[PDB]
């Protein structure tokens, strides 16, 4: 299920909003959206 | 008024043929140990430092802090040497092997041929023998120092055939009309000591750097605020695919083995060319020291 | 704006006793640092005592005095000081202030004074809570040892306990260059030393990358047959593990050692500041020396 990335060690970012943001919903919002896509 | 020169005497007797040979070198580069005002003739060049068990790299160490000078006028009993200053232009003779061009960076370099030599016709005395460091362009000096360090790094395993091919194709240099070759640092399978110290310190800083940086980025991975450290240790995890006193002594050894390599990893350009006279035996180089 | 003035007249505003001007007559033909390079600057710009902080970060003071503009003192008189900021290549004299005797041939550098305070008894022109703090002129062994020990003290401050760094400073803060004791003042983690640590980390990783197999196995092919006492000292600082090598190519090792040279140059500037004064010939009391590379 989990993906396979090339760079094995993860990178700290400047967190530019000028770039694209990175999938920033936590596990609560994931489980809630699971319930909303369910019902 | 006169100019701030260095008088130089000659203790041995001088003949008219020797003065006629000496007056070819009007504006020639000459090194001096310390800038006094009356020097003897045993302090004109590197023949006070020519030795058997020591070789090229010791001469490079002595030459880089030697206070060089230019001859001005030859006459009876006295040789007027001119001390060049930073920011004036000076005529300088090309006693070297290669012609220069307009704009080449020029630096001193000891002669590759020792006292035993068949091609020299220089100022010769009963024991004293005038030698003179060449001035080559800085790409040639970098290439000579680099190729000599590489073919001195193979001073231990000359039994094999492929390393003989590597050294004998590395024994020569390729420059502008130059099939010039440089002699081997290995003489009869024992190495001069300071070349051994140079390549030993090279391998030592290499092995220390390749061993301790992984432990230090393990200790550094908690302060990660910039995007450089993660790829810095991604390199170390890519390569494979502790008591405090020992690493303290290791780090001090790292910096001192680096600090003994300043003569090799850098050197300063001495002259630089403003123009080249016709027939390429002279140039009017502005000093830069 | 007009040209840079080589002649700079200083001026005190407060009263001066006879003892202060007498103590200042010894400082003729010596270095004072200034940031201004105007013509008639006051004494507030003269020297380091406009820059002493609570933190006393010595690497920060080293950088700020590196950025500073040097000059030599000339012909002190009643409430005037002529300063001669020198041109690149001429020749006049300087005067030591730190307790380092000088020889010939060794280049000099500018360093802020170590262990500065009332512990070492420097009675230099105290007036109106303004002292005159001169930079020390040390030869390049002392400067390299100070910057090297500041770099190892910046490296050592990670993941080891405070007791281990306090047990290492008694081995590391001592310097005995030319029969005189020198103590490193206050090793602390500021911003500039961690910036220099970042540059050192990148340079040491890249010189670890750009090494070939022969620089790896040189000491392992040399320590098998040769027994030198330098090899006795150099063997023990590695790990444990005739022998024909696998591959060899000089026309690749040329550029590989060229890049290792440029990385060693990029590590070398973290310790060597610059050549600032070269000494020609010293006096028989070593308290004054004529020097080239004047400024």
């Amino acid at each position: 299920s989990l993906l396979h990335t090339f760079w094995r060690l993860p990178v700290a970012v400047f967190f530019e909003p000028h770039e694209e943001n990175v999938l920033r919903c936590p596990e609560r919002v994931l489980r809630r959206l699971l319930e909303d896509a369910a019902v | 008024a006169m100019e701030a020169n260095i008088f130089c005497t000659f203790d041995h007797k001088l003949s008219i043929a020797d003065v006629g040979k000496l007056t070819k070198l009007v504006a020639a580069v000459v090194p001096i140990p310390q800038r006094l005002h009356l020097i003897k003739h045993y302090q004109l060049g590197l023949h006070q430092f020519v030795d058997h068990t020591r070789g090229y790299v010791r001469l490079r160490g002595l030459l880089r802090n030697m206070t060089l000078t230019l001859m001005r006028r030859v006459e009876g009993n006295q040789i007027l040497l001119h001390v060049p200053t930073h920011g004036l232009l000076y005529t300088v003779l090309n006693t070297g092997p290669v012609t220069w061009e307009k704009g080449d960076a020029l630096c001193v370099l000891p002669p590759l041929f020792h006292g035993p030599l068949a091609r020299e016709n220089l100022l010769t005395l009963g024991q004293w023998e005038l030698v003179l460091p060449w001035i080559v362009p800085m790409p040639l000096a970098l290439e000579i120092n680099q190729r000599l360090l590489i073919m001195g790094l193979f001073s231990l395993d000359r039994s094999y055939e492929e390393v003989k091919a590597a050294v004998q194709q590395l024994q020569t240099i390729t420059f502008r009309d130059a099939t010039f070759t440089i002699p081997d640092p290995v003489i009869d399978q024992h190495l001069l000591i300071d070349m051994k110290t140079a390549c030993l310190s090279m391998s030592m800083v290499a092995n220390l750097a390749s061993e301790l940086t992984m432990t230090y980025v393990r200790k550094l991975a908690l302060e990660d605020s910039s995007m450089l450290l993660v790829k810095c240790q991604e390199l170390l995890m890519r390569l494979d695919r502790v008591s405090p006193d020992d690493e303290i002594a290791r780090l001090s050894a790292l910096f001192v083995m680096l600090r003994q390599l300043d003569d090799l990893i850098r050197e300063q350009v001495v002259f630089t060319v403003c123009d080249v006279s016709p027939d390429n035996k002279s140039a009017t180089c502005i000093f830069k020291g």
